[PDB]
């Protein structure tokens, strides 16, 4: 058996369906199985108070305010307060009974459906390893994981170490490698193998060591991405052989250790390094717990031969021929394989639902393209027309919105329109049309409009299955300008700012300079634009590298005339702002020249309090810190408790006088201890 | 404030915001 110990099986396994499912129900030990089920569960106990929103839950579904919202489906509606809270109550019920292995299957249904469902009422909060964890519950459902360390076997003789079926490890196994080769397969742009994703992490601390041998350009392009990139593509590789499994886990040990404090991800990093033991041998826990001191080996379980169970199959030389499957043997190689299918098809399937693309594909969530874009934006405008009388008027961006993430979808555009069509007749307004201005930036491009500013999103159509024609294409025959605007960026001054434009031929931009920002210019880099006064009625034409000054307190307007995009940039220097700071260092040299021998006052005051505050939390040690963030953690949980307390006793008894409620709610807003 | 006037709609070289860092994938 040459390939016999480095895959783990023979080429004759899978020479027929039969031998397929007899070789994915071979009988295995559960004891990482059962360590994983464990930590997984006190992991999303930890979580659920924490970033799925159970100690904002009244904040955001308070009982009559108007919110627009962002479901997959509209028709999916949010309960009332005290349902949303017993939903969560369940939850974390679920959680408990998952990580305790008390009544398995129920707790993990129990988790498994409320979780869904708050996943699917907001598309603003979807994140990857949000997705993750409903994937991992979805897996751990269908597996045998209360078979060791639960509390099951210790009240029923059966769940006592019995085996469980090769697949179980299988599925989570490919799981992970699947996330890994999908995280390496979409760090293969030309925007993240130069350099552009993250240019400002190695500043860190944490990346000092490499700092000692390169420099700072060569410690961000070698370490930062190309190692990363790296690593994502051969982490599953390494940890799936033995003879580079040691090497393998000390190199995903360390690179999630750094991302755990590099970055704020809740629970993901834990996850990730609890999930790879997985990889080793079934029985590493018994070796674990063998390896330990006697003294401590005679109050844990005893270690004995595990017993035969019915999930899975035995195929044994001398121990009869062999058991035909039944319906539950097969079920499980066929999930297995159609999961695999489906887990490597949804990251690429982005060609079928066109509706979602705009300049990046798809919905944001699913994919596994961490820190790939970064979005700057510059302005938002809305604009409305009153249909009866025909008054133009402009709202405040994201009145009646929770989050931000509306500006990059054309769905979630689409959503907010009608939400504000149907909200504004409360504020004397007749059916409106809307527009939408919103200027952007991707990865340190030049800024330009996303949408059409001239189509009314209320009329204009969106489909699931079709390309919006009111998305403006992203202008990549651009991009090169980057290395000149950075040169441009970094020769200026501490007191003068810079911004760059990209306009589409047949629009204009329409800009009101602020009185403060006085000498303000614009400088033409490509195309040929055209200036207007708006007070003084008067155009003016512009070649490359010509530069204009322009008025403050005044409006101008700058349209584009070339046949093709032009580009220019803004320079402005804030004149109030560098008069107050000069009179202000004049003031204070002079008094400090004397005694050595009014906001402004304030400001420096203030400043140099919070000077003070860092100065003295930078000697102090870090144990302080430490009890402050232990007392943070313990008020976010007891704040949770008492809410769900007070609204599952109102659901069940019935809500008083609202006096011992607003005596509740006072209460439980108590800081416990300072 | 659900409404803005024509001069405050229009103010392009305003600051932002710039809300930390605030990435699609962290919390915070
Ligand atoms: C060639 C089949 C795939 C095996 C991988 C070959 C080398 C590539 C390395 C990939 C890294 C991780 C891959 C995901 C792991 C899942 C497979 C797995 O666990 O296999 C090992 C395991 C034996 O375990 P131990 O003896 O403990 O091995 C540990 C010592 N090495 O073997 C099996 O699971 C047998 C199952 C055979 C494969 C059938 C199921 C896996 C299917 C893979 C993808 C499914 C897509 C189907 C393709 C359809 C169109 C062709
Ligand atoms: C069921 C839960 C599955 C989702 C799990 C989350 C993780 C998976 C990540 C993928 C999510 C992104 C793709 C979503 C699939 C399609 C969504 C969908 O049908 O509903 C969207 C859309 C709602 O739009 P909003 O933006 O809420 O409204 C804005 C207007 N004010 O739905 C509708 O318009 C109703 C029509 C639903 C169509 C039903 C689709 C089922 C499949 C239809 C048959 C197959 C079609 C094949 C090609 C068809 C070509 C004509
Ligand atoms: C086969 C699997 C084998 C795997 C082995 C590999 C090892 C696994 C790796 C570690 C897994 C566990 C780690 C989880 C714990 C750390 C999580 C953590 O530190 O999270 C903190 C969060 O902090 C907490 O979660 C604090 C929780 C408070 C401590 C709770 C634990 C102590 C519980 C004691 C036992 C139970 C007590 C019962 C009392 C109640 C009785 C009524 C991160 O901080 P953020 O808030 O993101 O900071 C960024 C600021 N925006
Ligand atoms: C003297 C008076 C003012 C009494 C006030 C005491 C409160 C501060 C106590 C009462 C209920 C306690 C809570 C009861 C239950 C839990 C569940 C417990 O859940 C776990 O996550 C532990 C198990 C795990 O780690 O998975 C965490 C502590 C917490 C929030 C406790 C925190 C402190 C609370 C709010
Ligand atoms: C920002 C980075 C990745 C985005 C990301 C994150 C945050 C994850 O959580 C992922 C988890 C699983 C799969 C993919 C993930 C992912 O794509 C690279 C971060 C840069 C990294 C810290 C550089 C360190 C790597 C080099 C090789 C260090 C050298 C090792 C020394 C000991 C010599
Ligand atoms: C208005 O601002 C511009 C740009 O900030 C100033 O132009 C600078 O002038 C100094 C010399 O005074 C040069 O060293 C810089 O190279 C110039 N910068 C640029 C971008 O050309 C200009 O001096 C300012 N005008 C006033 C009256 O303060
Ligand atoms: C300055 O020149 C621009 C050139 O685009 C003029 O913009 C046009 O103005 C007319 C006025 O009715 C509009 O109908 C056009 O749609 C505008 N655009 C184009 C491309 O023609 C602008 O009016 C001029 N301003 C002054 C004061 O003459
Ligand atoms: C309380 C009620 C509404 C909850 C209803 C939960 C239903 C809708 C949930 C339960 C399990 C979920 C599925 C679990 C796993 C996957 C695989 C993933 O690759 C895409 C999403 C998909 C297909 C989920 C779709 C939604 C789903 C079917
Ligand atoms: C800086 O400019 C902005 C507008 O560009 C203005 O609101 C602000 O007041 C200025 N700073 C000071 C200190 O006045």
């Amino acid at each position: 058996s040459r390939i016999g110990k480095l895959l783990g099986f023979e080429w004759t396994d899978l020479s027929s369906w039969r031998r397929l499912v007899t070789l994915l129900n071979r009988p295995t030990d559960p004891a990482s199985l059962a360590v994983f089920r464990f930590l997984f569960g006190f992991l999303m106990v930890l979580d659920i108070p924490q970033e799925r929103g159970l100690s904002s839950l009244d904040r955001k579904y308070l009982d009559g305010l108007d919110v627009c919202r962002f479901p997959l489906l509209d028709a999916l509606r949010p309960l009332p307060l005290d349902w949303m809270y017993l939903v969560y109550t369940i939850m974390f019920l679920g959680a408990l009974g998952m990580m305790l292995g008390l009544c398995y299957r129920i707790s993990c249904v129990l988790f498994l459906l409320p979780y869904w469902y708050v996943f699917l009422l907001d598309k603003t909060s979807w994140n990857n390893h949000s997705y993750l964890y409903g994937l991992l519950a979805f897996q751990l459902t269908f597996m045998d994981a209360n078979h060791y360390w639960s509390v099951d076997g210790l009240l029923n003789a059966h769940r006592r170490n019995a085996h469980v079926p090769l697949w179980n490890y299988a599925v989570l196994r490919g799981q992970i490698f699947i996330v890994y080769f999908i995280a390496g397969v979409k760090k293969l742009d030309a925007d993240w193998v130069e350099g552009y994703s993250m240019e400002y992490l190695s500043r860190h601390w944490l990346f000092s060591p490499f700092k000692l041998l390169l420099s700072e350009e060569l410690t961000s392009l070698l370490v930062v991405h190309w190692g990363g990139l790296l690593l994502d593509l051969s982490a599953g590789f390494l940890l799936f052989f033995d003879v580079s499994r040691s090497i393998g886990l000390f190199f995903v040990s360390y690179f999630h250790c750094m991302n755990s404090q590099l970055f704020s991800i809740g629970m993901f990093s834990y996850v990730m390094l609890a999930s790879s033991p997985l990889f080793c041998s079934p029985e590493w826990p018994r070796k674990l717990v063998s390896y330990c001191p006697r003294r401590l080996q005679q109050l844990l379980p005893l270690k004995a031969a595990p017993q035969p169970s019915v999930s899975c199959v035995y195929k044994r030389s001398r121990g009869k021929s062999g058991q035909k499957p039944g319906l539950r043997h097969q079920l499980g190689a066929a999930f297995t394989l159609l999961y695999l299918l489906e887990q490597l098809f949804l990251p690429y399937s982005h060609f079928l639902t066109q509706g979602y693309n705009n300049w990046t594909n798809g919905l944001y969530g699913y994919s596994w393209d961490m820190m790939v874009h970064s979005r700057s934006h510059q302005h938002v405008k809305i604009t409305y027309r009153d249909g009866r009388t025909g008054e133009l008027g402009y709202l405040n961006p994201g009145v009646f919105t929770q989050s931000r993430r509306w500006k990059d979808h054309a769905d979630m555009l689409k959503q907010y329109a009608t939400c504000l069509s149907r909200l504004l007749p409360k504020y004397n307004v007749t059916e409106p049309q809307i527009y939408f201005d919103i200027w952007v930036s991707i990865n340190d491009r030049f800024q330009q409009r996303i949408f059409d500013p001239r189509v009314d999103i209320v009329q204009a159509a969106w489909s699931p299955f079709q390309r919006t024609s009111w998305v403006q294409p992203l202008l990549m025959d651009l991009s090169p300008w980057r290395a000149k605007l950075q040169e441009i960026k970094s020769s200026l001054d501490n007191h003068t700012e810079v911004v760059f434009i990209a306009d589409f031929p047949g629009l204009h931009l329409e800009n009101f300079v602020s009185e403060d920002l006085g000498n303000t210019s614009i400088q033409l880099l490509q195309g040929e634009v055209t200036v207007e006064l708006v007070a003084e009625q008067k155009n003016q034409t512009l070649r490359e590298g010509e530069k204009m000054q322009l008025p403050a307190g005044e409006y101008h307007k700058v349209y584009t005339t070339s046949p093709s995009p032009s580009c220019y940039m803004y320079v402005y220097v804030n004149t109030t702002e560098l008069a107050l700071e000069q009179d202000l260092a004049y003031l204070q040299e002079l008094k400090e020249k004397v005694e050595n021998g009014t906001p402004l006052v304030q400001t420096f005051l203030r400043r140099q309090q919070r000077l003070q505050e860092i100065e003295r939390r930078r000697n102090t040690p870090f144990h302080e810190r430490f009890f402050r963030f232990l007392l943070r953690k313990l008020y976010v949980f007891r704040r949770s408790f008492l809410m769900t307390c007070i609204s599952l006793r109102n659901l069940i008894l019935g809500r008083p006088s609202l006096e011992q409620l607003a005596q509740e709610v006072t209460y439980a807003n108590l800081r416990p201890f300072e | 404030t659900v409404f803005l006037d024509h001069e405050n709609a229009n103010k392009i070289l305003n600051r932002p915001k710039r809300y930390n860092s605030g990435k699609l994938e962290e919390f915070v």
